């Protein structure tokens, strides 16, 4: 029953903005804090923001600090983060979290109701927010053409944004496939590549095709892999 | 800013072992401030201990968490399967709050030398400008792996990029690809093109190579 919803994620130019809300329910809202967390690529968990029960206190991140503001609506269940002057390093996915429902002041005091967000017990889905100056761009595919067994391939290089799918032979072939996470490259474009270790001998009679598909460029790849 | 560092960065560990965390603060945090997580691959955190000592809800009493100062420490009696994730400390104790880099906690099989292979640049991509020559390391154990490029017998520095699988679900081994990229006008003056692969599972560096054109 216990949910929290982000929505507002996407593509944002060096520069831009983009506001950040999530939905609670299934419990008191009003009673706790909250906060986000993000997570950059192939990286660990970053605090961003956190504010308290009743959106009184509220501090930020140093890397984030001044640039971007948190809020909530308590009769309506929502907490918000606008984020403003994007830079690409803020390219990670943001979850939204639950804080406390209590709170401690500096005479050792502790107030039940009253949450903050020191640490959290609720996480979302979390939503990806890519920060890139690049332009739509399809991919190149190329082949990786071929102990007692053979590994062939495809190059999947200069593509953007994320993601592509690789399947091999429509899907019939799954086993010993190795499909990498992809690599951002200098140019801010991506390059990934998909591979797969058959028997040395199937190579003269079995044909192998990558299928390579890449939604946001309108672009579908086939390619027969030959020695 | 307090920075938190883990270690070590990556604990293999077999099932129904002892697994000891370790997270190391730059400044004194006090003792009930102190928060880990758990992660699981495409999964969000999730919190194990709050507080310091306090087991989160519905965490299994063979996690546990302690440590002051600025050292802090969290322990699994005896892993389960479902217990292999990363693992983050974080720290409430001073604004702004931080977390540590992370701790893999891997499933520690037996030693497995890694599969070989060299893909030259298809005709195809050489036809426009650039070449990229991929070697292929499958499945191997453990997942530290050097590999080395060389051109001529010259070994090449700055421009290659390496992948690696997460660990596979069947047999605990990992997968990792490096791609050399040259201009066309770089490979065509050269006809040595080799990777050299160092690994645990290997008494001497294995050597997959081929002459450009051949």
């Amino acid at each position: 029953e216990v949910q929290l919803v982000e929505s507002g994620g996407g593509l944002i130019r060096p520069g831009g903005s983009l506001r950040l809300s999530c939905k609670g329910s299934g419990f008191i809202f009003e009673n706790f804090g909250f906060g986000w967390v993000r997570q950059g690529p192939g990286k660990g968990l970053e605090w961003v923001s956190g504010t308290n029960w009743n959106g009184g206190d509220s501090r930020y991140g140093d890397s984030v600090k001044g640039r971007f503001t948190i809020s909530r609506d308590n009769s309506n269940n929502f907490v918000y983060l606008q984020m403003n002057s994007l830079r690409p390093e803020d390219t990670a996915i943001y979850y939204c979290a639950r804080g406390t429902d209590y709170t401690i002041d500096d005479q050792g005091i502790r107030y039940q109701g009253s949450g903050t967000f020191w640490y959290f017990d609720v996480w979302g889905r979390g939503t990806l927010v890519t920060v890139s100056s690049a332009s739509t761009k399809g991919p190149s595919v190329f082949p990786l053409a071929p102990g007692g067994t053979a590994a062939l391939g495809c190059l999947v290089k200069d593509y953007f944004p994320e993601p592509v799918t690789v399947s091999w032979n429509s899907g019939a072939l799954t086993s010993g496939v190795h499909t990498f996470p992809a690599v951002l490259q200098s140019s801010g474009l991506y390059s990934l590549s998909s591979v797969v270790t058959v028997p040395s001998s199937s190579l003269g009679t079995q044909t192998y095709i990558c299928n390579v598909n890449h939604k946001p460029s309108n672009t579908k790849v086939d390619k027969k892999v030959e020695p | 800013e307090i920075v938190l560092t883990q270690s070590p960065a990556t604990l293999s560990v077999s099932p129904g072992e002892r697994a000891t965390l370790s997270c190391r603060a730059s400044q004194n945090v006090h003792p009930r401030y102190f928060a880990w997580y758990q992660q699981k691959r495409g999964q969000s955190p999730r919190l194990l201990i709050h507080s310091g000592s306090t087991r989160a809800a519905g965490i299994a009493d063979r996690f546990s968490g302690g440590g002051s100062g600025m050292h802090f420490t969290l322990t699994i009696t005896r892993v389960e399967p479902e217990d292999f994730a990363v693992y983050f400390c974080q720290q409430y104790g001073g604004s702004p709050y931080t977390f540590g880099q992370g701790t893999r906690v891997e499933l520690r099989r037996t030693v497995a030398a890694p599969s070989v292979f060299i893909f030259p640049p298809s005709d195809e991509q050489l036809k426009s400008g650039t070449a990229s020559v991929v070697c292929l390391l499958n499945n191997f154990y453990p997942r530290e792996a050097k590999v080395q490029w060389k051109v001529d017998n010259a070994l090449q520095s700055g421009n290659s990029q390496e992948s690696v699988t997460e660990q596979d679900s069947k047999d605990s081994t990992y997968s990792l690809s490096s791609t050399l990229t040259l201009s066309k006008a770089d490979y065509e003056k050269h006809k040595v093109y080799a990777c050299e692969v160092t690994h645990q599972g290997l008494s001497s560096p294995v050597t997959k190579s081929f002459n450009r054109g051949e």
